[PDB]
């Protein structure tokens, strides 16, 4: 990494590595709650991206991998290249940081593709996880806005935050981009906006995204469209906290897999149980640590149950676990993730000197502190969710 | 990561060649690439390879299933392998520091199994369950079937076997099949690494130390010339229900060998036509609000063949096969062949960029260069190549291979 302050108040930062594939991109704390509500700040950023590049035929031409991550409190654009096409990457990025709404006609389009985001293989099980996690453990109401709308809602275009991003714009790219991106920033108004971004408090709130699934997701007659997703969050900490190596190595312990606690006692455990995942999810201020299990719908409770069972024995666990933990724990993209929360990118050296250095102490105080709340509960599916929350007492 | 030319390769006295390249970074990739996959098999073993794939996995004597399972979770050794139709491969991504132990368990794995029955019978549902899983792709699916009507010949097999040969696949099998394909005169061991090429063949001979040499050098059973492939085009269609208002089509031309003068130019046709992604589709395209396109062209002993497939509505198929031959016949066109080379090579360039990023997948490419070349292509001498790739070596690709050409079709539709 190589940051740098703009003349005119803009950051910039480089990733360090070699030549050959070129990097650009954009980072800036708009997210899906900067929108009345879901999928409002993804097609609005999606109609502007497709605007930028002019046409699928031009980004084919020039053979440029555009990225577009739209997380809850911040999203990204990047661009990957070969130093052939510098102009039109650099000239894409440009526009689409130029405030101007997308035509109502690119609009439609994209709202097209996001009403059929699930058969097209946009919206597979970790984002939903993700928008479980989202409309179940947050004081604030607005975190429920996801990306992707349900069948019978309302999609409008967002035009003031199209206005905005150049206002709060980072630049990101490759060290072999300076030059490029220096003379860009300078392009862009002085002096960035400074907002105060707090993530909103854990509340264990108890809902359900009860829906059908499509039977095919992508190419595949999805093997999960039939079962419950059930998602249960605890609050965690932020990016930045000397805490989360600590929770990276706890999320491990409980592991998981499809066909480790969440797998020998959870996907073991209950039959007809697809799979079990434990995640750490970073905010811009806080963490949640989330448990995800897919199964049956009338198994949801003992699931529960069994991860209630796990929770517990972590408590007793031996150092050979706890290495393998340790053990076990688009690179532009990590780069980019990791950016913009201030942290230590997951492929860095430092990073893994964390790991080594996470004590036993530094676990089990990580699991008192997080096991100590009541649980969200979120249900893709018709569960009862307050039924798998009476299992937490 | 890799500085555009050349490996180094050296032969143990035990017969086994180690073929290294030079890369920076603190990673290495390494492993052994065996000439072995379904190509090679016939009727009665179909599936024996990519079993067999899964048996070393299991563990030989000096390291049991037990032994490696530790080794992913405190040593950092997280063994990788895989069956095409066409090569195998077992391989690790390591620390430098590791190389030891790598080098040894590979070896041993490879070139030492412990073929029992107790270990075959086990993993047959193993198998069975990938198959299930894999089936359940329907780009897999149609995929295969593609393969299936255009070759009556070995490489219409599918590399997992069918159902009923993942059935009947004795230990008997197994163990012949890594008796005549896993030798050392069939394989490769591969390093993609910064560490000096002498330190890796000095660590391969430690760890290969009870590896007696061959007597003799019977005819290589993975040779070209007893697995001769003839492509037949044929068209055939599917119901597959629980699709939905859905269909999915593959269309297949046969393909130049690896080593034919029109391999590269039905390389830059196919990538000029390339795949649709969210943002990008391909010039030769007419209507881009298709929903997906998939180009792949494979080379097959003598044989190849060029595939183009996706899924629309029931409503869009037929539109959508219009929309590819279409595509196809705009390359031909004198207005537009010369564009269509230039986006094409550039295509290539763009997929090769990639590709010299990760050691992992310059360890694929040399394996499959050093099993499956005739004389080793120098990332060098291909650039070369694509450079001098002319409008009429386009005109001659198309003459041999697309014009006046039965294609083969396989569609599986959801309704129909
Ligand atoms: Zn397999």
């Amino acid at each position: 990494c190589v940051s740098s302050v703009l003349p005119n108040g803009i950051h910039l930062k480089l990733m360090k590595g070699p030549r050959g594939v070129c990097s650009i991109g954009a980072v800036f704390p708009i997210g899906s709650i900067n929108s009345p509500k879901t999928a409002d700040t993804q097609v609005t950023l999606s109609s502007k991206l497709v605007e930028s590049l002019i046409s699928p035929k031009h980004v084919f031409m020039h053979q440029v991998y555009p990225f577009l991550q739209v997380n809850r409190e911040y999203s990204y654009l990047t661009l990957q290249f070969l130093p052939e096409s510098t102009t039109y990457a650099i000239e894409s990025l440009k526009r689409f940081l130029d405030g101007a709404a997308p035509a109502n006609t690119t609009f439609d389009q994209q709202k097209q593709l996001n009403y059929a985001a699930e058969q097209l293989g946009e919206y597979n099980l970790l984002e939903k996880y993700k928008d479980l996690v989202c409309m179940s453990s947050f004081s604030n109401k607005s975190y429920a806005h996801g990306n992707y709308a349900l069948q019978g809602e309302k999609i409008d275009l967002n035009p003031q935050i199209l206005k905005e991003i150049p206002k709060c714009t980072t630049l990101v790219g490759s060290i072999d981009m300076y030059e490029e991106l220096v003379k860009l920033g300078g392009s862009l108004s002085p002096f960035p906006k400074v907002k105060l971004h707090i993530t909103s408090n854990f509340e264990p709130n108890h809902v359900n995204k009860n829906v059908k699934q499509s039977s095919l997701q992508g190419s595949k007659i999805s093997m999960t469209s039939s079962l419950s997703i059930m998602s249960l969050s605890w609050p965690s900490c932020g990016a930045k906290s000397v805490e989360a190596p600590a929770y990276a190595v706890l999320s491990k312990i409980f592991g998981g897999g499809s066909e480790s606690l969440l797998y020998t006692k959870v996907v073991g455990g209950v039959a007809r149980c697809h799979q079990a995942y434990a995640y750490n999810n970073f905010f811009t201020t806080g963490g949640r640590f989330n448990i995800n299990v897919v199964a049956e719908d009338r198994n949801l409770v003992k699931a529960a149950q069994l991860v209630r069972e796990c929770i517990h024995s972590v408590e007793t666990i031996e150092d050979k676990n706890l290495d393998a933990a340790r053990g076990l724990v688009k690179r532009f993209n990590e780069f980019v993730r990791s950016s913009y929360l201030g942290c230590k990118p997951i492929y860095s050296s430092q990073y893994k000197k964390s790991i080594k250095e996470v004590t036993r102490k530094a676990v089990e105080k990580a699991l008192k502190q997080t096991f100590s709340y009541k649980p969200a509960v979120a249900v893709y599916g018709p569960a009862v969710p307050n039924e798998i929350a009476k299992v937490f007492e | 990561i890799s500085r555009y030319a050349v490996p180094q390769i050296s032969k143990l006295s035990n017969g086994v060649r180690v073929a290294t390249i030079p890369v920076i970074g603190e990673a290495t990739t390494l492993g052994y690439w065996i000439k072995s996959g379904s190509m090679y098999e016939n009727a009665s073993n179909s599936g024996v390879s990519h079993y067999l794939q899964h048996v070393i996995f299991r563990g030989n004597e000096k390291y049991p299933q037990r032994k490696l399972e530790q080794l992913a979770e405190y040593e950092g050794i997280n063994l990788m392998a895989s069956t095409s139709r066409v090569t195998t491969n077992f391989n690790a991504t390591i620390s430098n520091d590791k190389l030891d132990v790598a080098t040894d368990v590979l070896s041993q794995l490879v070139l030492n199994p412990r073929i029992k029955k107790s270990i075959v019978d086990n993993e047959r549902d193993t198998i069975l369950a990938e198959e299930y899983e894999v089936s359940q792709d329907i780009n897999e699916v149609i995929w295969d079937k593609l393969h299936e009507i255009s070759f009556k010949t070995s490489i219409g097999f599918p590399i997992l076997g069918s159902h009923q040969s993942i059935q009947k696949i004795t230990t008997e099998m197994v163990q012949s099949q890594h008796s005549n394909f896993f030798n050392q005169d069939n394989l490769y061991f591969v390093a993609v690494t910064s560490l000096p090429h002498d330190v890796i063949l000095k660590s391969v001979e430690k760890a290969t130390q009870f590896l007696k040499p061959l007597a003799s050098h019977p005819k290589l059973a993975s040779d070209n010339d007893l697995h001769v492939q003839k492509f037949e085009p044929n068209q055939k269609q599917y119901l597959l229900p629980q699709l939905g208002d859905n269909a999915f089509v593959a269309i297949g031309f046969e393909a130049p060998s690896l080593d034919s003068p029109l391999y590269i130019p039905s390389q830059i046709v196919k990538s000029v036509i390339g795949s649709k992604e969210k943002y990008s589709v391909s010039p030769l395209i007419e209507n881009t609000n298709i929903r997906t396109l998939n180009s792949y062209s494979f080379p097959y002993g003598n044989s190849g063949l060029t595939a183009f497939f996706g899924n629309e509505s029931i409503n869009n198929l037929n539109g959508w096969v219009n929309t590819i031959f279409q595509s196809i016949g705009t390359i031909f066109s004198n207005e537009n062949i010369e564009g269509s080379l230039n986006v094409g090579r550039l295509c290539v360039k763009s997929q090769l960029a990639r590709g010299l990023s990760s050691t992992r997948t310059i360890a694929d490419e040399l394996g499959n260069n050093l099993l499956l070349r005739n004389e080793y292509m120098s990332l060098g001498k291909w650039d070369e190549l694509l450079n001098a790739t002319n409008i009429n070596n386009i005109k001659e690709y198309f003459d041999k291979y697309i014009l006046e050409k039965n294609a083969s079709m396989v569609i599986i539709s959801g309704k129909q």
